[PDB]
């Protein structure tokens, strides 16, 4: 019957088996991958400029990885100069990469929401504001890595860490990292996405406002059912009060059949969700929907509002060419349909939208204003996918230090083994950029 | 670097209640400044290591009688 200390030796053998393989794969993929990107991009698109800034910031950390591999399994031999040098590069890569993605989010916001005349703000941001707003504060946050980062002896081996004079310095830089490197860029990316989809959903509303027509009063359908807004069916019921109450329930406000343009858009967005969810469930409409752009989807949703899910599914001959990207060959083959001679003015606007892939078939402004959103949304989500299991480990470990979760030596070493392996796997965001080309 | 800086040294989460005999103990050494709880780790002749509170009267006596680990 004796009390024993909490041995960290069970964490040492864990790193010596799993981490040498992880740090070897991410090093080779991040040096062959990003190495080719800088040679192809820099020498011999708009988002490609930010990817050049990203592929140079992560490459600087790839040549830093052989030091990370040795420190995790063996000991720190490299010295006090390399200790500061590795800590500075790590600080740069942590805040530069997360703010390059934030600037990518801002670039898509200007290209989609204010596309009318955005060539000047998009240029100024990528050519000048990127250095002032990303590289200048990132190099200004490396000051503590020049003061507190230094080698120290600890029990068995040497450790290269940031040593603060007291706990008040530890907790202020602990909370500073959460803001500048996780919360603040997270707000910028989230607020961009939430106003880009807001614009995208509004563009379909104005598209069908032109085609179907907006009605702020309860009107009778061609079939005789009570309808309001842009073809939003309330009830199949012959009662007006039944549909009137159904409207009051859907809106929340006690309406006497009168609704506003905003209220009409809220009901419209609800009908688009239902149409989209049903389209991706159809075996002949789902492999087409993902292949289309943002405006080509709006034109397909327009056909669903006009004919129905069953009706659009009957274009099996035309939907096949629509996936093969033969937009000039499909439009001439779809112009011969009975649908075109059923309604000629609405059909010509929808078919020219599928043919060109421009929202200018309805808008009286510019031409060929097409922008990509799919590679961006993948890169940002896949970035946080690498960090998500690592930030889970810190969160649980924080409660052990805050004395909320008070358990044994085993649980204390389990969270460490989790953090130690998820840290190594979180550095795959370096390989994430050149792999996205596949 | 990062993970290796988190918990790299042995710490005491509790202390030995019953006093230990000097004839079984060989050396002693204190816990790292990184540890949440302060104390000493008594190295027995057997090889095994035992935690103890430095404030205890019987522990202060054993530190006098025993040398620091090489």
């Amino acid at each position: 019957s004796m009390k024993e200390p909490c041995f960290r030796e069970e964490n040492a053998n864990f790193n010596k088996i799993f981490l040498p393989t992880i740090y070897s794969i991410i090093f080779l993929t991040g040096i062959v991958g990003n190495g080719l990107v800088i040679l192809v991009m820099g020498y011999q698109s708009m988002t490609d400029k930010y990817r050049l800034h990203l592929s140079v910031a992560d490459l600087l950390f790839v040549i830093t990885l052989p030091f990370w591999a040795v420190d995790a399994v063996a000991n720190w031999y490299f010295g006090n100069f390399l200790c500061k040098a590795v800590h500075v590069i790590y600080t740069v890569n942590l805040y530069s990469s997360v703010w390059i993605l934030a600037f990518i989010s801002l670039d898509r916001y200007l290209a989609i929401v204010h596309a009318t005349n955005s060539q000047r703000p998009r240029k100024l941001l990528a050519e000048k504001v990127v250095y002032v707003g990303v590289w200048i504060p990132a190099l200004l946050l490396t000051i503590p890595d020049f003061i507190f980062a230094n080698v120290s002896e600890a029990d068995d081996r040497y450790i290269c860490c940031r040593f603060y004079p007291n706990d008040l310095w530890v907790v202020v830089f602990q909370f500073q990292h959460i803001m500048v490197g996780l919360i603040l860029p997270g707000i910028v990316i989230l607020s961009c996405y939430c106003i880009i989809i807001s614009k995208l959903s509004h563009n379909i509303f104005e598209m069908l406002r032109i085609d179907e027509g907006l009605r702020l009063k309860i009107y009778k359908d061609t079939e005789g059912y009570y309808t309001i807004g842009i073809g939003h069916l309330l009830t199949k019921s012959p009662s007006l009060n039944a549909a009137k109450s159904e409207l009051d329930k859907a809106i929340g406000r006690n309406t006497n059949g009168v609704i506003t343009k905003d209220e009409a858009e809220k009901l419209f967005n609800q009908d688009v969700d239902a149409a989209v969810r049903g389209i991706l469930r159809n075996a002949k409409l789902k492999p087409v929907y993902d292949s289309l752009d943002a405006v080509r989807r709006a034109a397909l949703i327009n056909m669903v509002f006009q004919m129905g899910e069953t009706g659009v599914a009957g274009f099996t001959n035309s939907l096949r060419m629509l996936q093969q990207k033969r937009w000039d060959e499909a439009a001439v083959n779809l112009a011969k349909s009975r649908w075109y001679n059923q309604t000629p003015n609405r059909a010509k606007r929808v078919i020219t939208t599928f043919r060109t892939g421009t929202w200018d078939a309805y808008s009286g402004s510019g031409h060929q204003k097409r922008k990509a959103l799919k590679p961006t949304v993948i890169l940002i989500l896949a970035f946080f996918a690498c960090w998500l299991p690592y930030y889970i480990g810190i969160s649980i470990d924080s409660f052990i230090l805050l004395e909320i979760i008070k358990q044994g030596c085993e649980f204390e070493n389990t969270v460490h083994k989790w953090i130690s392996i998820t840290e190594a796997l979180a550095f795959f965001h370096c390989c994430l950029n050149p792999i996205l080309y596949a | 670097l990062g993970a290796s800086c988190h918990r790299p040294d042995k710490c005491c989460l509790g202390y030995q209640k019953r006093p230990l005999p000097q004839v079984l103990l060989s050396s002693w050494y204190p816990t790292s400044q990184l540890c949440s709880k302060p104390g000493v780790i008594f190295l027995t002749k057997r090889g095994r290591q035992v935690c103890a509170d430095k404030s205890k009267d019987w522990v202060k006596k054993l530190m006098q009688q025993l040398p620091v680990t090489a």
